[PDB]
């Protein structure tokens, strides 16, 4: 009954990525909710480090465009991976299933890619 | 003709609603969720921030409705869980032998929440304190 | 009945009859050897062995050493060309056995670590932590896979041999799931199904060791060899008779009694040696036997403590320290920890003497061939006149790899050499086979087998223990008997087919009575002590070279009747005196 | 003394008659001592001769003892009365076909143990040259994970071999892991393709109850997790080699 030998599986690609996206996220994450989520919104930050004039000025230079796009990017890889089997243990059919969700991920990503390559 | 009937129990939908250890896990895969949300969140910031002052500011009135803010809230909750969770496994992947002994998950868990540690103040000093 | 075709059929798949399995696969790649066994082959017994499996690896050892130690060991019941043999190919099987992936714990600079047991001077023990067992049996398994040849049957429980013209011709087994039977054809049959521990109240072994293979071949001539020497092990848990191993005492655990005295001393084995370092045949150390005996004594005097799972001795561990006991006790610790509910570091463990090995079995030539052409025996369940009167710790799995072996070639020729029988005699012993069973079915009466099973332990225990007297031994031979009748008057209530247990257990118990018999009238005619064997009574206290220089020989003839005959001791290098 | 006793339900399975496992109960004595096992034959000698189970060790060593209780995939040897006076349901092993009361099929797991060719491989050495060499330090690179008695309790747990009776399995996974860990070992190769298959380790979300339940203390969630590596590893090999 179990097979002769079986074919190779694609998972190594995308736990890969989702072994980076993980990790980053569980190392950054927290701090960056608390500065954008909570921080900047609440004006609890000395001065204008947060002003608009003064993000911009990070963002446009060439760590802060690296930073924000793996930011961005290695989180969704990692939480979209995970909902895709989310799906299988929830026991939903979902039709295109990795199109769906590493499709999803891949056009986030170029649209970050584009983003950071500034609009 | 065989008098075995072999019989199959079913596997349902609400499966880890059953034992807590499978809630937990359900929970530890909720956070995928928020983490996503948050990404998006830095999209919409990310494109706002290049059309100018206007769309910034309107950004971050966004991330000042109440909800909003109950949600990021919610989001770093999410994401400390992830992180607890996450630096418990990776562990796991070594096989690691000292002195005659696999060593435990117990020193590789304390390394990673020190860099935790130093990059959540690092960043917090660079963002703020210059 | 469906019909199969074997070049050998094993029955049993523990170490032995995996190792005979193995065997028989390199030295005929074209063989179909068909592998049988009751429960999955990494369940067998063999799994539970603790202490380890015994070989010549140490450069001032010499197999001269290992070939005295066990002769003296078995009081010189020993067929000494035997013995010779297997000492001889020790340490090639141990060595295979590493080289087929055997975790044995290794010294620093990374060979093979061995420690002592059984009493042996030099230490030539092989061991993985203390789950020696386990290892082996796994490793020999985990080895069968890789050979096309064998064809398992797992879960088949084998009911009968066929044989004719004196020779075996194949075998009769239910596919214990499906319920129905089934008839594998083999001009060669190893018996490896392990010993009898089980009909005894209180043992150390597995619910699966029932002597079924002895059983089936008393049914068909074949004698079976000193069933009068039966092994207890002194350091048992009470109630389950779980085994603590003896690696306890090597590594410094003490025995005391009620008054936390160290009784030992006062029984020959004195002087009482310091917590630190332990001595060979001194106190905790002492020899098997004189370690049981000292249980007995000291329950006369009245200095046993009473639980309400009997009456126990300690063994003292605490003195050994948390690090010590991790690395080679971790087992023993949390044994101990779930079944009587102790921490051997914090506090002392009950035990007390308990029923561990058949030194008996089926009768067989220095080729492991019985009485029977084709017809072999290996292991637990047989008798190659290895152990004598009492088998040297670790000298079994030793056997089990050694012997295994040779079986599994000795078959291999015998199937080649075999020609014809004539099968209208063999389907007909087949119908027989069939008919038998429709007859334990059927059987009415009423009697419960689980009674009649509590009821063979307990003559066991009183009737054949550490000492022996007439009176006792008698009234066990007597209990049995009726027992034997009231078997007769059994039935079983459950009439279903899909893994039916009520049958198996009911077989099994029938296979019990009629070992039981063999041990109980074998030690009654021996009038003297030797090994295993120690009478009380008048005349029969001392070992008898004289008159009992000599191997029991009990058979059962189709009256019912377990009649006993005796054979000469083969002596080649080492007279007694 | 009095032993007090315990009321337990047992489910009941007979394929003949029964069209469904159906639960029974049974009043059994006991004191400290006394495990389910003991109380599960205390119920064949007396109460229903007619209740089939595996056993044989006594000592949690072979293996064969495994069953669920309270919903929780347990070795009856192991288990103890004292712990469940509020009420104890025992059934058969979880995510295993029923066969006969607490009897089931458990196939799947010994051709999945087979699959991973689970024996030293290309090793071209023989008994005259004595043994390998081999350091306490590389032992502790496979040791533990050579302590798995083929109980399947870890299938009993695993969700995702609940999900898809085709993944191998904790087990499995783990005693290939063994034997690729093994420095005396080299047919790693000969043992990947299984690994590497959907149905292999990328299968295991990793919930990780198989090594909760694992009364050998095995941890095969960490060598089903040291095999994704060992399997991402193999995959960017042959995404490499043009050869
Ligand atoms: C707790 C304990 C510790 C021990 N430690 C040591 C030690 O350290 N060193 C040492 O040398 N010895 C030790 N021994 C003794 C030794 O373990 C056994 O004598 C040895 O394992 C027997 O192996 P075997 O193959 O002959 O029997 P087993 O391995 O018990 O063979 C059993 C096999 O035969 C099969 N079988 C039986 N009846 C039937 C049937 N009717 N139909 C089909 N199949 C059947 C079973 O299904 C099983 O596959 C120990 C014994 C015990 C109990
Ligand atoms: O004490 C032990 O662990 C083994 C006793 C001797 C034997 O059974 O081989
Ligand atoms: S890993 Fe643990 S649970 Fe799983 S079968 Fe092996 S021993 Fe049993
Ligand atoms: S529970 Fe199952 S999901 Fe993986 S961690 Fe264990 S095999
Ligand atoms: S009976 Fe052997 S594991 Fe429970």
């Amino acid at each position: 009954m179990i097979n002769p030998n079986p074919k190779r599986s694609d998972e190594p690609v995308f736990w890969g990525l989702f072994g980076a996206g993980g990790m980053w996220s569980a190392i950054i994450a927290p701090v960056m909710i608390l500065l954008v989520g909570i921080l900047l919104p609440l004006g609890l930050f000395p001065g204008d480090a947060l002003s608009y004039e003064r993000v911009l000025a990070f963002a446009q230079s060439f760590i802060g465009r690296v930073f924000l796009f793996l930011m961005i990017v290695l989180p969704l890889w990692c939480g979209l991976h995970r909902m895709h089997h989310a799906m299988h243990d929830l026991k939903i059919h979902v039709p295109a299933g990795k199109w769906v969700f590493y499709g999803l991920a891949a056009i986030l990503t170029v649209v970050t890619l584009i983003g950071v390559v500034t609009i | 003709t065989t008098k075995r009937k072999p019989y199959v129990r079913p596997m349902t939908s609400t499966w880890w609603k059953k034992l807590p250890f499978y809630r937990f896990y359900m929970l530890r895969e909720g956070t995928a969720v928020p983490a996503v949300w948050f990404s998006i969140e830095l999209i919409f910031g990310l494109f706002a921030l290049k059309n100018g002052p206007e769309a910034w500011a309107g950004f971050v009135d966004f991330l000042q409705n109440p909800v909003i803010v109950i949600i990021n809230l919610i989001t770093l909750a999410a994401a400390l869980l992830h992180t607890k969770t996450w630096f418990e496994l990776a562990p796991k992947a070594a096989n690691i032998i000292v002195k005659d002994e696999k060593m435990g998950p117990e020193p590789i868990i304390k390394s990673l929440w020190a860099v935790t540690v130093v990059a959540t103040i690092v960043i917090l000093f660079v963002a703020l304190y210059w | 009945m469906q019909t199969f075709q074997a070049d050998l059929a094993i029955v049993g798949a523990g170490g032995a009859g995996l190792r005979a399995a193995i065997a028989a696969a390199q030295a005929n790649p074209n063989a179909k050897i068909a592998l049988i066994s009751k429960v999955y082959p990494m369940r067998s017994h063999t799994v539970a062995a603790e202490g380890g499996s015994a070989a010549v690896a140490q450069d001032h050892d010499s197999f001269e050493y290992h070939f005295h130690d066990t002769v003296a060991g078995g009081d010189w019941l020993c067929e000494q060309d035997v013995v010779d043999y297997f000492v001889h190919h020790c340490p090639t099987e141990m060595t295979q056995l590493e080289l087929w992936g055997c975790p044995w714990s290794r010294r620093p600079d990374g060979s093979v670590n061995v420690r002592r047991f059984g009493g042996m001077k030099i230490e030539r023990t092989w061991f993985a932590a203390d789950k020696t067992g386990f290892h082996m049996l796994h490793t020999l398994f985990q080895t069968s896979l890789q050979f096309p040849q064998i064809q398992r049957f797992d879960e088949h429980f084998v009911l009968d041999i066929l044989v004719d013209d004196g020779h075996v011709r194949g075998l009769v087994a239910m596919n214990m799931m499906e319920g129905t039977l089934v008839q594998i054809r083999a001009n060669a049959v190893v018996m490896a199904t392990g010993g009898a521990g089980r009909v005894y109240r209180y043992n150390t072994n597995g619910g699966i060791v029932t002597g079924d293979g002895m059983g089936m071949a008393l049914s068909h001539g074949v004698p079976l060899r000193d069933m009068e020497f039966v092994q207890y092990h002194p350091t048992g848990l009470p109630g389950s008779g779980i085994l603590m191993t003896e690696g306890c005492r090597g590594e410094g655990g003490i025995l005391v009694n009620k008054n936390g005295y160290r009784y030992l001393q006062d029984y020959g084995m004195g002087p009482e040696t310091p917590l630190g370092e332990p001595k060979n045949k001194y106190m905790e150390l002492g020899p098997r036997d004189k370690v049981s005996q000292a249980f007995w004594h000291e329950w006369r005097k009245g200095n046993t403590i009473s639980t309400p799972r009997g009456d126990v001795v300690y063994l003292d561990l605490r003195h050994l320290g948390e690090k010590k006991l991790h690395e080679r006790l971790p087992f023993i610790c949390e044994l101990a920890k779930a079944y009587v509910g102790v921490d051997p570091v914090k506090e002392p463990i009950p035990v007390r003497p308990t029923a561990h090995y058949t030194m008996g079995g089926i009768e067989t030539d220095q080729n492991c061939e019985t009485r029977i052409k084709g017809l072999f025996a290996v292991g637990e369940c047989s008798s190659v006149g290895l152990h004598g009167a009492n088998r040297l710790g670790s000298n079994s799995l030793a056997e089990l790899v050694v012997f295994g072996r040779l079986a599994g070639e000795q078959a291999t020729e015998r199937a080649a050499t075999a020609g014809n029988g004539n099968e209208a005699a063999i389907e007909a012993q087949a119908a027989g086979v069939e008919q038998r069973l429709k007859d334990l079915v059927n059987q009415d009466g009423g009697e419960n087998w689980a009674k009649i099973r509590d009821e063979m332990g307990l003559a066991m225990e009183e009737g054949c223990g550490i000492y022996r007297t007439p009176e006792l031994m008698q009234k066990t031979i007597d209990k049995l008997a009726e027992l034997q009748e009231r078997f007769k008057r059994v039935r079983i209530t459950d009439t279903s087919s899909v893994f039916n247990t009520d049958l198996l257990y009911t077989i099994e118990l029938g296979h019990g009575l009629n070992v039981a018999e063999c041990m109980a009238h074998s030690a009654m005619a021996r009038k003297e002590s030797r090994g295993a064997h120690q009478r009380l009574d008048e005349g029969c206290t001392e070992r008898d070279d004289v008159n009992f220089l000599k191997h029991t020989l009990a058979f059962r003839d189709a009256d019912g009747t377990t009649r006993l005959e005796y054979s000469d001791v083969k002596i080649t290098t080492l007279p007694p005196a | 003394a009095e032993m007090k006793n315990l009321k337990i339900e047992v489910v009941r399975y007979n394929p003949e008659v029964d069209t469904a496992p159906h639960s029974a109960f049974y009043e059994v004595p006991y004191d400290a001592t006394t495990s389910l096992l003991d109380a599960l034959g205390y119920i064949k000698d007396n109460l229903a001769p007619d209740l089939s189970y595996r056993w044989s060790c006594r000592m949690a060593i072979c293996g064969s003892c495994g069953m669920m209780v309270n919903n929780v995939p347990k070795l009856a040897c192991k288990t103890f009365l004292r712990d469940y006076t509020d009420g104890m349901k025992v059934e058969a092993l979880a995510n295993f076909p029923i066969e006969r009361d607490l009897v089931v099929d458990m196939t799947h797991f010994i051709e999945s143990l087979e699959a991973i060719k689970p024996y030293i491989i290309g090793n071209s050495r023989t008994a005259d040259q004595g043994t390998n060499i081999q350091t306490p330090a590389q032992m502790a690179k496979y040791h533990q994970f050579s302590g798995c008695i083929n109980c399947g309790l870890c299938y009993a747990a695993c969700p995702q071999f609940g999900l898809n009776p085709e993944f191998i399995g904790p087990a499995a996974i783990t005693l290939a892991h063994r034997y690729n860990e093994d420095s005396r070992d080299h047919g790693k190769k000969e043992r990947m393709a299984q690994l590497n298959s959907q149905n292999g380790v990328w299968s295991c979300t990793f919930v990780g109850y198989c090594s909760e339940v694992c009364p050998k203390h095995v941890d095969p969630a960490a060598a089903i997790q040291q095999g994704k590596v060992e399997s991402s590893k193999d995959f960017l090999i042959a995404t490499l080699k043009p050869r």
